[PDB]
This record gives C-alpha cells, structure tokens and sequence, in this order.
C-alpha cells in the first residue's frame, strides 16, 4: 500500500510510528479502565484519575501480600490517600504531585509529610509509572506542574492499607 | 445439497465482539440458508470442557452455509485461547479475527494473529467489528490498514486478506442499516466460502504411522504393530522408518489386523506391519513408516509451548536456560534442551512462551506437529513445533 496516506492518518488520528507502541497503549489504558471498573468506584473520577497515568510505560494490575511496606507523601493533617510509593527516596514531584498541600483547620499551606505504611492484608494495586500532569488540586491558588517520571500504586482499599 | 464440514473460530481481543460475531454468524445463517440458531448467553457462559489437559472454557457451535458446513469455536477469555490453541483441542482450518473498528487494535489482537502463525493456523480472514459506532469511513480504512500491517508482520497475506466492515451488534439485531448488517455477515459466510480452502480428509494425507512396538522373529521376519495416524499403507509398498537414526527404506509385505491379514491398512486402524529384510536391531520405538519422501527427522526446532500451573498438575519451579524436560513426540520420549526467548530467563508456570528446543536425538517431524513436555514421566506442558531450524 502507498505511504504517505498511511502517515496522513496515523498524524491525523493521534497514531506515532510504531504500531506495536499504539497498541501496548491501548493495552495499558484498558487495564487501567478495567481495574477501575472492576475495584469499588468508577464514576467520573475514573478519567480524572485515569489522566494522571502514563500509558507509554506498562501499567499493571498486581497483588499484593501483606507485610509489604509502602509510603505515601500526604499533606499536614489530610486524610489517607489512595496512592502510594514503592520507595522513600522518590521526589514528589516524580510522583506527579506538589511537593506541599493545604493543610486544613489550619487552613495553611505546608510542606507534604512522607508517612510510613504497613499491608495488615492481602491488597489489589494498580502498579503505573506517573504521568506529567499539572496539580491543581492540593493547592488553592498555585497549579503545580510534575516530572513524573516514578512509578505508583493505586487501591481504594484504605482499612486493608491504613 | 451436499456441504462439507470446515473448522473455524473467532479470535481477537477481549469485547471486541467474538462471541456476538458467533451469535451472529449463527443466526444469519439460520435465517438465510437454514438450520438451528443458538443463544448469545449460552455461548458467552461457555462450558468448562474437560480435554485431557487443563481445563479450558471452550463453546462450540455449528452454522450451515449455501455450499459448506461450518463447525466454529469461541471462547472468552485469552487464556482459553492460548490453551485451545496452541494444545490440539481445537483444530482450525480458518481463523475469523474481529477487531473493533472503533477500539482498533489491541495486544490479544496482535498476540492471537501471532498464535496463529505459530501453532499453525493457515488462514485468517478478518472482520472489522463495531463499525455502526463510527461515523468516519477514514478510521476503518486506517484500522484496516493497521490490521493488514499486522498480517503481514506474521507472515499472513494482509495486501490480499479479505476484510469484511460490519457490526456483529447490528447484524444480530437484524436490523442492516446501510451495509452493516446481516448483509456484512452474509458477506463473511461467503468469504469463508470463497478464501478458505477445504480441509485435506486425513485418509488422503501421505501414509504416516508411528511405530509403537517392534516383534522379530530371526528367521520368520519382523513386524511393527501400532496405529496409523495419516494416509493408507498397502502391501508392496516402499515406506521410510524415520527418526532415532537414520533413515532406512523398506518395502511392506503384508498388512496384519488382529487374526486377519489385509490388503492394506488405513488411517485410525490398529495394526501390525511386516517390513522385508528389516532387523528389530535396525527398528525403535518413536520411529515412524511414512511415504517416501513426505517426512524428516530433526534435532533443533522453534517451537510455543505452554508451560502447566502448578493447579493443572504442572510444577511448582519456573525454568532456567540449561533446562533439560523430556519431550513426549507420538509414541515416544526424548530428551531435549530448550532455550529462552530474548529478555527472559524466567517463565512462571501457566505461561506460553517462544522456545528453541535441541533435542539429543533426531525426531522425524513436521511444522504444526504437537507435542508433549514431561517431568519424571508427568505431563508439565504441552508444545507445538512453530517452525523447524535448519540447519545448513
Ligand atoms: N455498541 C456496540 N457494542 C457491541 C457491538 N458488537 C459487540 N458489542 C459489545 O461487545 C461486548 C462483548 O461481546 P464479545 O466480545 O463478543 O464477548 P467475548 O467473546 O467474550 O469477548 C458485548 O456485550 C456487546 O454489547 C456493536 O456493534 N456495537
Ligand atoms: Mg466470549
């Protein structure tokens, strides 16, 4: 078949060289869709959540045994979060997050603390590499662009985490 | 009328409408040239078949063309495809890839087109699913494209693959706004017609049978009994004993049935073979009497193999690249070492890999030729030759 057309639709539809490439992408938001679908809530937020996910690197569904631990950076006096981190020395940043959050009651703006967990079960985790996305959220006023460049853990399974 | 029988199946990606395209496929053909509709929900709650192996989730169905009899296979889930498959279970003579158009392709895709070339499955048709969901006719020409850079990535005629753009959804419905419909069905029997040859009967392949015990008499002569897998041996005939060692020529003189003694021994009978001026020392066991000339024997070979769960029987240790399993050919056990595929040096077992195998003694083989792997005399996987390694 003649080019040229061929790259008239793959620049036209968001396809980039390699079909191979494409196609672990779709595989990989797929999965992402699928793990939220399958594990407690899909609503809207799914896509939100979705968009911080980079689908170039694999992201895969795992279980995870207990007696694993994982941190998570989470701001001064805010409730658990759903995401964590594999390893302590990961920038915030690399995470795709603001390195600060809001702190409540207080109402402040405070550097994000690194907490400590334990798995006390046998958890389900969406393992993914962070997107490049911009952060709004965490801080009021300030949108915070991020690397990320380190991968993540996902379960809104918080008692099995927390 | 008179139809004869062809093995299909749908394949491709997870939602991408195997099981619709089935349901489809069954209806139109019942409404068009006759027979028995079946059930979506049947087919989608497919039943655990038993085999000899693991335990797969396999549907069969059977739909009725103008000129042919098509019994088709559809399972949900890719692992019931890597096991159908690449095991003997089921046995297609045309595959029916269907990829959603608005989707595109996906890795299942890519993967079963990929199982395809490896297990052995000569011809593929495909069928561009979901095709009501797009409004744009330039998307299906740029999937179609992608479908056939496909093919041709694994040695399928994707420049003259025949691709049929429809939706299984709306083909069932029976509804056949514009093209789509059971039009676009329609157009996929008679493709499965017009693209997909007829089966070779297996009483017409060249003779094949593997020798299953050796009786020699010094002076009375020796004859091989066992069953005959292909084509028909007839008495002075000239046939090859191949494998083991090297190949000898000799010519039957007479065809033994229980007391009887025959004219000739066709395929599926049990038998007992008089070969002339042969020695047991000269006949072993694994060996095979063939047409002259329709068989060789082999040491290196590429081959996918699926490796059993400890679940299934299979072990409870992955594989290192000095692995020395045995491998079960027809009649026989023979050890074989086996390599890895680039980037992997660990295989967790129910998984299906690449394999390069280089057995210690030459097995007369042919591509597509299913094999067995065991441990201490236990089945721990199960193989198929993907393509046999020359060496030259
Ligand atoms: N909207 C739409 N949905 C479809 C179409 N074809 C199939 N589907 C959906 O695809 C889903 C998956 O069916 P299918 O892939 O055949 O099942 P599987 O064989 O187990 O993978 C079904 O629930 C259908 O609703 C179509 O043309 N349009
Ligand atoms: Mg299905």
């Amino acid at each position: 078949d003649d080019p040229q057309r061929r790259a008239y639709l793959n620049n036209k539809f968001g396809r980039s060289g390699n079909l191979d490439h494409d196609i672990n992408y779709r595989g990989n938001r797929e999965t992402a869709a699928k793990f939220f679908k399958s594990k407690d809530i899909d609503p809207a937020d799914a896509e939100s959540y979705m968009n911080g996910l980079d689908f170039n690197h694999p992201v895969r569904v795992e279980t995870l045994a207990p007696g694993k631990n994982l941190w998570q950076y989470q701001s001064p006096g805010a409730p658990q979060g759903n995401w964590y981190t594999l390893s302590p020395r990961v920038q915030p940043t690399e995470l795709g997050i603001n390195p600060m959050g809001t702190n409540r009651a207080a109402n402040t703006i405070e550097p994000k603390v690194l907490n400590s967990y334990r798995t006390t079960q046998k958890v389900e985790v969406l393992r993914s590499t962070a997107a490049p996305t911009d952060d709004f959220w965490s801080v009021k006023g300030q949108s915070y662009p991020a690397k990320g460049g380190a991968q993540q853990l996902f379960s809104n399974e918080k008692g099995s985490f927390g | 009328r008179n139809k004869p029988h062809v093995n299909v199946g749908t394949i491709g990606h997870v939602d991408h409408g195997k099981t619709t395209l089935t349901a489809a496929l069954t209806k139109v053909c019942s409404d068009t040239w006759g027979g028995s509709a079946r059930a979506f929900d049947q087919i989608d709650n497919a039943p655990e078949e038993k085999a000899r192996g693991i335990t797969i989730n396999t549907s069969h169905v059977e739909y009725d063309s103008a000129v042919r009899h098509y019994a088709h296979v559809d399972c949900p889930g890719h692992a019931d495809y890597v096991k159908n498959m690449i095991t003997g279970a089921a046995q297609m003579d045309g595959a029916i890839l269907v990829c959603s158009a608005a989707d595109g392709p996906m890795p299942q895709t890519r993967e079963h087109i990929l199982l395809s070339r490896q297990v052995g499955v000569p011809y593929i048709v495909v069928f561009l699913n979901k095709a009501d969901m797009v409004d744009d006719a330039e998307l299906l020409e740029l999937v179609e494209m992608e479908v056939r850079d496909l093919l041709n990535t694994y040695d399928f005629p994707g420049d003259d693959t025949p691709i049929i753009i429809g939706s299984a959804l709306m083909a069932l419905e029976g509804k056949d706004d514009n093209g789509i419909g059971v039009s676009a069905v329609q157009k996929l029997v008679e493709t499965l017609d017009s693209y997909i040859p007829e089966p070779v009967r297996a009483i017409d392949q060249p003779f094949l049978m593997p020798i299953e015990d050796v009786f020699s008499i010094s002076g009375r002569g020796t004859v091989v009994t066992g069953r005959v897998e292909r084509g028909i041996i007839k008495v002075q005939e000239e046939v090859e004993i191949v494998g083991i060692k090297a190949t000898t020529k000799t010519t039957c003189t007479g065809v033994e049935m229980f007391r009887k003694l025959l004219d000739e021994g066709r395929a599926g009978e049990n038998v007992g073979i008089l070969l002339r001026g042969t020695k047991r020392e000269d006949v072993e066991r694994g060996q095979v009497l063939a047409k002259p000339g329709t068989i060789k024997p082999h040491t290196k070979f590429e081959c996918e193999v699926y490796v059993l769960s400890k679940e299934e029987g299979g072990r409870h240790t992955p594989f290192f690249k000095g692995y020395r399993p045995q491998f079960y050919f027809r009649t026989t056990d023979v050890t074989g070492n086996c390599e890895l595929p680039e980037g992997v040096e660990m295989v967790m077992p129910g998984d299906n890999i690449k394999m390069v195998v280089t057995l210690i003694a030459p097995i007369a083989m042919e591509d597509g030729l299913r094999f067995a792997i065991r441990e201490g005399g236990r089945t721990v996987g199960a193989g198929v030759v993907a393509k046999i390694i020359e060496l030259e």
